[PDB]
RNA sequence: CCGGGCACUCUAACGGGACUGCCCGCGAAAGCGGGAGGAAGGAGGGGACGACGUCUGGUCAGCAUGGCCCUUACGGCCUGGGCGACACACGUGCUACAAUGCCCACUACAAAGCGAUGCCACCCGGCAACGGGGAGCUAAUCGCAAAAAGGUGGGCCCAGUUCGGAUUGGGGUCUGCAACCCGACCCCAUGAAGCCGGAAUCGCUAGUAAUCGCGGAUCAGCCAUGCCGCGGUGAAUACG
């Protein structure tokens, strides 16, 4: 009973360090419930090409927000262990809660 | 954008009304994007050098 | 079709002014640049000069004229 | 008024970002700015040593700032001093208090933007501009390099007369998405004008 | 005993489920008429079991949502068209040449920039 | 169309009677896509069809079309410098399309209060070999032939 | 009947036929109808002696109607011509009041459209 | 049509509730 | 809703899948026509992407920048006015001119987004804009929220009107130091032109046109009927 939300730009990071965790927490926990999608945030932003008027152009881009939920039940003492501190990925935000 | 219009930035605006927002790269006034407090231009430019991370180009 | 909220705004400037005024007599043509306040009733019988942009207009205030703005009785722009 | 910026086009496949760190939109202003002064000084000071590329990592106040130069031992100094020097001016920009670090870039000749920057410096000097531009082609060509070409703006040779000197040889296919053609850009600041120089460098297939 | 069926039309699912009964069909807990019987394409839903003339030996229960009324029922129509072929397998050289299992890729088309929906190029007078 | 031929679309036939002809119809009294609505016109006129005559209303529908095709058309012609209306043939789908969208129109001309009377009068009407659509189709046939001496300017 | 002035509609809606009473909305009559304890679907023919005395007593005084309401709206715009005002000047030559443009339409406040040469 | 306050459809275009719109 | 479980729907990573592979006809071939199978074919549909160059095209007013020019003002601060001026002309749009409509009541389905000096369920006051109170929500789990056309019932009965809401009078709300010039919104009253538009002219070949509503960026607020997106219903026609 412990709510992981990871929180990214990348999905293959996440999805890295999210399998990761999981091969960290099965060996020293319990029956891993896996990640959950949680799905994309995404924003757009649309601006026009040319610095003048050229209105119908417009190149607009976007920036997405991936999420995961791996949600590992039976907190066991063991299973902190291996984790806690074990990292690679760097553009990857990490919220714990009870 | 002129130097003294940079004067934007201000703890003392003197009211809360008159306080705007300027893009901080160029210094532009309009068209100024709150999530990266740049302009349009400053945005696209910072945008294709890859400078802003998960930017991406749109399609679909 | 009009209002503004409950209490009513008016400049502070000029605001004192009237009333000093009142205090001792009923002096000249006042002079002022703001005509965003509102005429009060303690204003009815001076003469304000309001600032149209470009000059001061001697805008005399009467009983019927409560109420509205400095301005209203200002002009700014010039046609025909 | 066409051909859209090849790496903001390759920013999914076969390039990546610069700066690679997530933040809220509380914050993601900020730090953007603060990377911004972080560049802007650093290509300031580094110029001398020949930098290519400044890669900006955060994960909490701490950013892992890494500096490609052809030539590390400028940025390096006598014993050290110098990239202390440096991040003693990053942490009194920023109060972030990080750290910093230096990779070597091989054969500066195949990184665009050290490729256009020597273009540059070859067109301040007052140099034959097409044999700047052909001579820089045939140094990128002449070690790997699948592909190249150097484009030079207007005012050529100080003319009055604004030109394009195209000089490409090689394979650049813009239109490719895993064309991986590294690109790069410079100013060269004359009495006459502004001559800016774009430098294209195509490797690998897939 | 049970027959399962997806279908899908202009975003909107339908899962389709059939039990042999009297032919009464339940969609959502409303009745087949309460839902609809103001489209007047609802009958269409229905068109697969007439493909194979059936038309008493299944009872359907239906669960729609996604899109309108009327991808909804195009999406009623592929799930029972579906559900039926997993019946007999039989019933597809029945089905296919009506096209009934046929999925429809017909969807609205993204606007663009530069016009007004898609394709409406903005008027000009050039004088 | 120029590099094709341009292939005409099958509609879906009709969910009452089976005819594609209805659902054409349909379409034709359909208005900003509104199909339920349009519906709704044309199967109350059919109701007002019977219990006004005896004979099923798909039947004096398809009369009525039939009656409302025009066998020959005029179109204009740009020769020597002048404009000229020739006569010629008409194919069966224009037959078909003008036909509908002159029933349609001819229709919504009448004076009558809703629209299902509208076109139950004007199908009835028509079936019977009156109203606008067939004085359209009486039109366009004395312009064609009222102009025989340019049959030669066919193509 | 006649009720409020010298105005009577006939042989419609009674909200409807209030609704021809110059100082009298929909929301008016459909208020002056819900007061008044009428039937607003019955028609001015169906209405009961008693109905239209009753409708006549709230209506005459409870607002102010044709006469004194057409006085009063032309003593506001007098009014405001007379102190000086800025909307007296826009009444005083005929044009837009509350704020719209004047370098196009709002043609209906300058009336028909005075083609000049250029 | 859209363009009379006093209607829902008035309401709905210019976005805004009111006595002709209320919110259940 | 609880127990309960990942079958289905969905969610987001990966992967499969279509290549004229197969069949018939034609053909030197490429390929063409048709068919089978298939979810889909003959570029499956839509984007992103737009060559050597042309227009001495556009922008030194986003920025950079050569030269020239101003430096007790061509620089700088502030108050106010102006960019919203109206005898007129044009472009782009919005709303309409109604019965395939309008209005009221009840009721049923969507996608994409936004949300902590924020979104605001809900309760109370108020005809209402809104105010007071106050739950939840770092948000697939709470809120914006109602989707609208639609359906069902009822009213209107062809009249400038229960069409259409311009204009104006009056009374208010909110943002903001401040709504006179010059904000949006609410309520009462007012009720304009407008009966499908001359010469001329525009968009669109399928989920397209048409029509219906929804969100967002900038923004304290807003003159947004704009712009960029989202889904709902869904045509006509192409001889050439
Ligand atoms: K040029
Ligand atoms: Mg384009
Ligand atoms: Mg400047
Ligand atoms: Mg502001
Ligand atoms: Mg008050
Ligand atoms: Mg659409
Ligand atoms: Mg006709
Ligand atoms: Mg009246
Ligand atoms: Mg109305
Ligand atoms: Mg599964
Ligand atoms: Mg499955
Ligand atoms: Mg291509
Ligand atoms: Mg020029
Ligand atoms: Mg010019
Ligand atoms: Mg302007
Ligand atoms: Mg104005
Ligand atoms: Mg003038
Ligand atoms: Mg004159
Ligand atoms: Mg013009
Ligand atoms: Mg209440
Ligand atoms: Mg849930
Ligand atoms: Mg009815
Ligand atoms: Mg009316
Ligand atoms: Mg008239
Ligand atoms: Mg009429
Ligand atoms: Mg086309
Ligand atoms: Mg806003
Ligand atoms: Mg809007
Ligand atoms: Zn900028």
């Amino acid at each position: 009973k412990i709510r992981i939300k990871l929180r990214g730009f990348d999905h293959k990071t996440l999805d890295a360090s999210a399998q990761k965790i999981v091969e960290a927490a099965r060996r020293s926990g319990a029956q891993v419930s896996g990640p959950i999608p949680l799905p994309t945030r995404v924003r757009r932003f649309t601006v026009i090409r040319g610095p003048f008027k050229h209105k119908d152009s417009r190149e607009h881009f976007e920036l997405r927000t991936h999420n995961r939920l791996v949600d590992i039940i039976n907190p066991n003492r063991k299973t902190i262990e291996q984790l806690m501190t074990l990292d690679l990925p760097t553009g990857v935000e990490i919220e714990i809660k009870t | 954008a002129r130097k003294a219009l940079i004067e934007k930035a201000k703890r003392t605006p003197k009211f809360k009304v008159r306080a705007y927002t300027r893009c901080v790269r160029c210094g532009r006034a309009r068209s100024v994007y709150r999530f990266f407090g740049l302009c349009r231009i400053c945005l696209r430019e910072l945008a294709h050098k890859g400078q802003l991370p998960g930017v991406r180009k749109a399609s679909w | 079709p009009r209002s503004l909220k409950k209490g009513v705004f008016v400049d502070d400037h000029l605001l004192e002014k009237v009333l000093e005024l009142n205090a001792k007599g009923e002096k000249r043509l006042i002079k002022t640049w703001s005509r965003r306040s509102t005429i009060v009733p303690e204003m009815v019988g001076h003469t304000i000069a309001v600032y149209n942009g470009k000059q001061h207009v001697p805008v005399y205030i009467t009983e019927n004229m409560v109420g509205h703005k400095l301005g209203e009785f200002a002009p700014t722009r010039t046609y025909r | 008024g066409n051909k859209i910026h090849p790496i903001g086009f390759r920013l999914g496949i076969t390039r990546d970002w610069e700066s690679r760190w997530y933040a809220g939109k509380k914050q993601y202003r900020h730090l953007l700015l603060e990377d911004q002064r972080i560049r802007g000084l650093l290509e300031k000071e580094l110029y001398s040593a020949g930098l290519a590329r400044v890669d900006i990592e955060r994960a909490a106040d701490n950013v892992a700032v890494t500096v490609h130069v052809a030539k590390p031992g400028v940025v390096i100094g006598r014993g050290g001093e110098r990239i202390r020097v440096l991040r003693e001016e990053l942490a009194k920009l920023t109060g972030k208090n990080v750290a910093l670090n230096v990779q070597e870039v091989q054969n500066p000749n195949l990184s665009a933007p050290l490729v256009a920057q020597r273009v540059a410096e070859q067109i301040e000097r007052r140099f034959a501009v097409r044999r700047a531009i052909k001579q820089a082609v045939q140094r990128v060509m002449e070690s790997g390099a699948k592909g190249a070409k150097v484009i030079v703006s207007g005012r050529i040779g100080g003319a009055e007369q604004a030109r394009t000197e195209w000089a490409a040889q090689g394979r650049v296919p813009l239109h490719t998405l895993r064309a991986n053609i590294d690109y790069g850009f410079a100013l060269a600041r004359t009495t006459y004008g502004v001559l800016g120089v774009k430098a294209y460098i195509f490797l690998g297939e897939v | 005993e049970q027959y399962y069926g997806t279908g899908r039309r202009k975003e909107a699912v339908a899962r389709v489920f059939l039990r042999p009964g009297n032919g009464k069909v339940t969609v959502n807990g409303q009745d087949f008429n309460e839902y609809f019987q103001g489209l007047v394409r609802a009958v269409a839903a229905l068109e697969p079991l007439r493909a194979v003339d059936a038309l008493g030996h299944f009872d359907a229960y239906i669960t729609v949502r996604g899109g309108g009324k009327s991808g909804q029922i195009d999406a009623i129509k592929l799930g029972i068209a579906r559900a039926l072929v997993q019946y007999n397998p039989d019933y597809r050289a029945k089905l296919k040449p009506l096209g009934f299992l046929t999925r429809d890729a017909r969807v609205v088309e993204r606007k663009k920039y530069g016009k007004h929906k898609a394709r409406r190029a903005p008027q000009y007078s050039k004088r | 169309a120029r590099r094709r031929r341009a292939e005409v679309r099958q509609l879906q036939p009709d969910l009452v009677y089976g005819d594609v002809l209805v659902t054409a119809f349909i379409n034709k009294i359909m208005r900003d896509g509104k199909k339920n609505l349009a519906a709704r016109i044309f199967y109350d006129a059919c109701k007002i069809i019977q219990e006004k005559t005896g004979q099923e209303p798909l039947k004096v529908f398809k009369q009525a079309v039939e009656n409302v095709k025009p066998r020959m058309e005029v179109r204009s012609r740009r020769v020597g410098g002048a404009n000229y209306q020739v006569p010629m043939e008409v194919s069966p789908r224009r037959q078909q399309s003008l036909a509908l969208r002159w029933l349609v129109q001819a229709a919504n001309q009448r004076p009558e209060r809703r629209a299902a009377v509208r076109i139950a009068h004007e199908l009835m009407d028509a079936a019977e070999g009156k109203g606008g659509a067939v004085k359209k189709k009486e039109d366009v046939e004395r312009m064609a032939e009222a102009n025989r001496a340019y049959a030669h300017y066919r193509w | 009947a006649r009720i409020a002035g010298v105005e009577i509609p006939r042989n419609k809606r009674v909200d409807v036929a209030l609704t021809y009473i110059y100082g009298i909305g929909k929301a008016r009559a459909k208020e002056a109808l819900e007061k008044t304890g009428i039937n607003p679907a019955t028609r001015v023919k169906d209405l009961t002696e008693a109905e239209v005395v009753r409708l006549r007593e709230y209506v005459e005084n409870t607002w102010k109607l044709e006469g004194e309401l057409r006085a009063e709206v032309a003593a506001n715009i007098k009014r405001l011509m007379d102190i000086g005002c800025y909307r007296g000047l826009r009444h005083r030559r005929g044009l837009p009041v509350r704020g719209q443009r004047t370098r196009t339409n709002a043609r209906t406040r300058k009336g028909p459209r005075k083609t000049v040469a250029g | 049509g859209k363009g009379d306050r006093r209607t829902r459809r008035g309401k709905i275009w210019r976005g805004t509730y009111g006595k002709y719109r209320p919110r259940k």
